[PDB]
RNA sequence: CCGGGCACUCUAACGGGACUGCCCGCGAAAGCGGGAGGAAGGAGGGGACGACGUCUGGUCAGCAUGGCCCUUACGGCCUGGGCGACACACGUGCUACAAUGCCCACUACAAAGCGAUGCCACCCGGCAACGGGGAGCUAAUCGCAAAAAGGUGGGCCCAGUUCGGAUUGGGGUCUGCAACCCGACCCCAUGAAGCCGGAAUCGCUAGUAAUCGCGGAUCAGCCAUGCCGCGGUGAAUACG
């Protein structure tokens, strides 16, 4: 039951980076501190290291992961 | 009671308007 | 009221949301009345000293 | 945790506001900040003259700042250049370009702020605090002043334990609204700590 | 009340029968400060008293209240380290208060669907000498006078 | 020709105009039973008349506003009492034992800090 | 009668009786009875066989219902878990998913109260 | 037909200034309609007494704004002779319209 | 609503008014009991107000301040996370467990406040949150606005339900650079525990308790069921 608005927001930090990678190939791990950005289809297949507040976790993106944020796959807190 | 979203008293308690409390 | 945080007053807060209000006298952050621009403590002090025109003790 | 400020307790009757002017909700805070800066720069320069009160009035870009000083010869300066420099700093801080007035205080021992300032100077000079308070109350009572009281806070005489010296005489009816009690507060910055000096002067009934 | 004697409130007379006891019963029925709803309940109950009993509902009400009034009750008292159930008489005001409170409470214990039917049936049964309120009176007059040995602890 | 009474109860006013007539009451243009009749104490507002047992000598035009309708009923009572007193002062000795000319000064008490509604102290446990 | 599944309401108002359908609350019951032109006041035992066929025709395929609904909710939660999402973790541990506090109640998500020493 | 709205914090200064305006406009104008109370605008402020927790004292203050509605009729040209600059009050604000 | 007028209501300045003054009884007096008259009496009701001092009470984290300590970091900037972590325990609250009730429709009364990068009548689109347009309002004159319980009519008929809306799935709105951690709101679906609560324990003596809604401060938005105020209906009981 979530929503943001028309004109979905994606941080333009990695937005240019992922397309620059697609322009020449499938280059390796990217490091991103912007977990507020939304997943777009042109990211499927890459691997993004999301900063969980302490380290960078290597989140691999698949087809069924489009629409969510990067922070949803990078848990910040540690428990048990 | 006052905790139901889809009731009149619920919209009055939460102080909102909707399908279950129009503005005439 | 740390001196560094008194950098709050800024023509370039880089965002409208990041701009918050502080007490102009003591530098407080919370309980900062917008009408006077002061905090609550400085409000009471300057009201007792009589430096706030028209401000009076309420009793009814 | 008691004994509210008497000036703030009597702001309705037998006491008036230091700042008396009207301002909208969009202008009140700015004029208040301006008055606060005025009093700040004023008390940082005229302390040698013993200023007891600074009244501020506003009609329209004109401020009738009136300073009550026991010794106006210091705020006037030689031939009147001191007041010129002070009005210059006034026009520089606030571009309102306003005037200024000085009122002499007869018998400075009847204005409680000046009494508290005198006791604070004595305490700062390493004077006997008990004798300071006693002599101050005596000087106040010996010229009118149907009531008097002077209180000095902790660290009396540089002691390790905070005390409170009372030394009051006369009539100080704080709970009486019409009492018309002048109140004055002063600090004493010493090598060992801070001394708080409160002065209550009771005069007139109705 | 320690200093004074706590004089009793005088209630406005009833808008129909002109009885202050009826108004006190209205107040005992009243809930969350709803006077109109309580008066509706009681007056509809009075309409139920007739066409079920040929007698006027005021007489039935007063006779039921008289039948619920207890003559003696039992208060606890700490004596010698123990706590005893001492029997003693009841002042008339407490008789009226307990009578009306028991009437209301026993009426709300009935299985009847709506309130007016409950109040009407309870009033009728209490008038003819039965119901939960008369059971409460009998239980109080059993507890008291069941501990007659402690009557010298009257105070 | 016309006798006026103000009356007041719990922040509510009700202009009472007594003009001799049939005995029908009007309140804010509506009928006495179209504003009331759904409030049981409504008839109490007419107790002054029953106090002098006129009940048919005066028609009433009442303009009520303020508070709630029950305070309005009591203010109407006081206003009828005042107009009836202005009619004949000899009625005062008849209305004084019933306290109808007595202004009911019970007003909603002001809410105070520290409490919930002006007296209801917040529950504590101490453990 | 038998409408939109193996569930049969009986002997009450048609809208309230349709509330007992899994994919149907009160709003959808009112909508169905409004587009089908059926009086909601009548009891179920007073329904015409033609009216039952009409309500069945509409409700059977207008929205997703019991079996497909439960399976689709299970598939949504299973997808949230299989993608490694944070909501998938909250469902995995049985904790509040919509950003509530867990230092206190939210017992209804954690089940009974398993008291330990302290 | 000239609208006048007086606003102030002191009920004495507004009243004295309004009576001064009325007396200055009576001799040089028409039958002045006098001032109208124009109900007060009260704005309260609740502030905890102590600098720390101590939540249950709150010592609230108020600030009131009173108004006056002189509204002289027949704006004669002789009336403004005694008017438009003759005033004692300071903490009083004046609003004038046509 | 127009003409029209300050009688009433209201509005806000001043003033009158209650002092055991008067009557009876008691009493040395102060005063007590009752009564008259009065709008009101025996402190009329409510605030503001809280002594010498006590708790080495609380706060150097609002501010000030003595001493001590850090000064290529115990100072400073930024991104992100955290203060929202959950096997558990307590305090304060909110919503309930229903028929003196719930729901739907129609309809009737309040006070105190707030309002210009604001309140937003009204029209259109939209089931709605809301959006587009746009009138008025420097505001006793325009707006927030609907007060709610209540009344009238109808539905529900004692069942975990037309009680109760927790949880969860899905689709959206708005604020904001940005709602994953971690917003409120709307719509559909879901429908939990809960049948008046153990030992124990709390508040309140009259317009009080109880119950019902309304506003405000801080605030772009809001986790407010908090806090401070406002009015509506309006009890029970005090032998001691
Ligand atoms: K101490
Ligand atoms: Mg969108
Ligand atoms: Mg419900
Ligand atoms: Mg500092
Ligand atoms: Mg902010
Ligand atoms: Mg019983
Ligand atoms: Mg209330
Ligand atoms: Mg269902
Ligand atoms: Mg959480
Ligand atoms: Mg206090
Ligand atoms: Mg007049
Ligand atoms: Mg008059
Ligand atoms: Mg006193
Ligand atoms: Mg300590
Ligand atoms: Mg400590
Ligand atoms: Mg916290
Ligand atoms: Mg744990
Ligand atoms: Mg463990
Ligand atoms: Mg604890
Ligand atoms: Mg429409
Ligand atoms: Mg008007
Ligand atoms: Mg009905
Ligand atoms: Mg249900
Ligand atoms: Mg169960
Ligand atoms: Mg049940
Ligand atoms: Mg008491
Ligand atoms: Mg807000
Ligand atoms: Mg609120
Ligand atoms: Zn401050």
């Amino acid at each position: 039951p979530r929503s943001l608005k028309k004109g979905v927001f994606v941080d333009d930090h990695l937005l240019e980076k992922v397309l620059e990678l697609n322009a020449k190939g499938e280059k390796r791990l990217i490091k991103t501190w912007s977990r507020r950005s939304t997943i777009v289809p042109e990211m499927v297949g890459h691997t993004i290291a999301v900063y969980n507040g302490k380290q960078h976790v290597p989140v691999y993106i698949t087809e069924n992961m489009v629409g969510h944020k990067l922070g949803e796959f990078a848990p910040t807190r540690t428990y048990r | 009671g006052k905790g139901d979203r889809r009731t009149r008293r619920g919209k009055i308690w939460r102080g909102t308007y909707g399908k279950y409390r129009p503005r005439k | 009221a740390r001196k560094a945080l008194i950098e709050k007053a800024k023509r370039t807060p880089k965002f409208k949301v990041r701009a918050y209000t502080r007490c102009v006298r003591c530098g407080r952050a919370r309980s900062v009345y917008r009408f006077f621009g002061l905090c609550r403590i400085c409000l009471r002090e300057l009201a007792h000293k009589g430096q706030l025109p028209g401000v009076r003790k309420a009793s009814w | 945790g008691n004994k509210i400020h008497p000036i703030g307790f009597r702001l309705g009757i037998t006491r008036d506001w230091e700042s008396r002017w009207y301002a909208g909700k969009k202008q009140y805070r700015h004029l208040l900040l301006e008055d606060q800066r005025i009093r700040g720069l004023l008390e940082k320069e005229l302390y040698s003259a013993g200023l007891a009160r600074v009244d501020i009035e506003r009609a329209a870009d004109n401020v009738a700042v009136t300073v009550h000083v026991a010794k106006p010869g210091v705020v006037i300066g030689r031939g009147g250049e001191r007041i010129r420099v002070l009005r210059e700093e006034l026009a520089k801080l606030t571009g309102k370009n306003v005037a200024l007035n000085v009122q002499e205080v007869q018998n400075p021992n009847l204005s409680a702020p000046l009494v508290a300032q005198r006791v604070a100077e004595q305490i700062e000079r390493r004077f006997a605090v008990r004798r300071a308070i006693k002599q101050a109350v005596q000087r106040v009572m010996e010229s009118g002043a149907k009531g008097a009281k002077v209180i000095v806070s902790g660290r009396i005489g540089g002691a390790e334990q905070a005390r409170t010296e009372w030394a009051a005489q006369g009539r100080v009816p704080l709970h009486t609204l019409r009492a018309n009690i002048d109140y004055g507060f002063a600090l004493a910055r010493t090598t060992y700590g801070v001394l708080g000096v409160k002065a209550y002067i009771f005069l007139g009934e109705v | 009340a320690r200093r004074r004697r706590a004089e009793v409130r005088q209630l406005q007379p009833d808008l129909v029968y002109g009885d202050v006891l009826v108004t006190a019963f209205i107040n005992k029925i009243m809930r969350d400060g709803k006077k109109n709803l309580a008066a509706r309940i009681f007056y509809d109950a009075c309409k139920i008293i007739q066409e079920k009993t040929g007698q006027e509902p005021l007489k039935v009400f007063k006779q039921a209240v008289e039948n619920v009034k207890p003559r003696m009750e039992v208060r606890s008292r700490r004596v010698g380290g123990a706590n005893y159930q001492v029997p003693m008489e009841v002042s008339p005001r407490r008789q009226q208060s307990l009578a009306l409170r028991w009437l209301v409470q026993a009426a709300n214990q009935r299985p009847e669907r709506r309130a007016a039917v409950r109040i009407a049936h309870e009033l009728m049964d209490a008038a003819e000498g039965k119901g939960g309120a008369v059971k409460k009176k009998e239980d109080v007059e059993r507890m008291a006078e069941a501990n007659r040995a402690y009557a010298h602890y009257r105070w | 020709e016309q006798y006026y009474g103000t009356g007041r109860r719990k922040e509510a006013v009700a202009r009472v105009f007594l003009r001799p007539g049939n005995g029908k009451v009007t309140v804010n243009g509506q009928d006495f039973n179209e504003y009331f009749q759904g409030l049981v104490r409504a008839v109490a507002a007419l107790e002054p008349l029953r106090a002098v047992d006129a009940l048919g000598h005066f028609d009433a035009y009442i303009t009520v506003r303020g508070g709630g309708k029950s305070g309005q009923i009591d203010a109407i009572k006081l206003g009828i009492a005042r107009a009836l007193v202005q009619y004949n002062p000899d009625y005062r000795a008849k209305l004084k034992p019933l306290g109808f000319l007595t202004r009911d000064a019970r007003v909603v008490e002001r809410k105070k800090y520290g409490k919930h509604k002006a007296r209801r102290a917040p529950q504590y446990s101490k453990r | 009668a038998r409408i939109a599944g193996v569930e049969i309401p009986r002997n009450k108002r048609v809208d309230v009786a349709l509330t007992y359908i899994y994919g149907i609350g009160k709003a959808r019951a009112k909508e169905a009875l409004e587009k089908t032109g059926i009086n909601p006041a009548t009891r179920v035992k007073d329904l015409t066989e033609a009216e039952v066929v009409r309500l069945r025709e509409y409700v059977e395929n207008t929205w997703k219902l019991e079996g497909e609904l439960r399976a689709e909710v299970a598939a949504n939660i299973k997808r949230l878990m299989d993608i490694g999402c944070y909501r998938g973790l909250r469902h995995r541990r049985g904790l509040p998913v919509r950003g509530q506090r867990t230092r206190t109640n939210a017992r209804t998500r954690k089940g009974p109260r398993k008291t330990v020493a302290g | 037909k000239i609208r006048i709205k007086l606003r102030g914090f002191d009920h004495k200064t507004l009243d004295a200034s309004a009576q001064k305006i009325v007396e200055a406009a009576r001799r040089s104008g028409a039958q002045v309609s006098g001032p109208i109370p124009l109900p007060t605008r009260v704005r309260r402020f609740t502030v905890i007494r102590g600098p720390f927790k101590h939540k249950d004292s709150r010592e609230h203050f108020e600030l009131r704004t009173h108004n006056r509605l002189v509204d002289i009729i027949n704006p004669n040209r002789k009336t403004i002779e005694q008017l438009m600059t003759l005033d004692l009050p300071t903490g009083v604000e004046i609003e004038i319209k046509t």
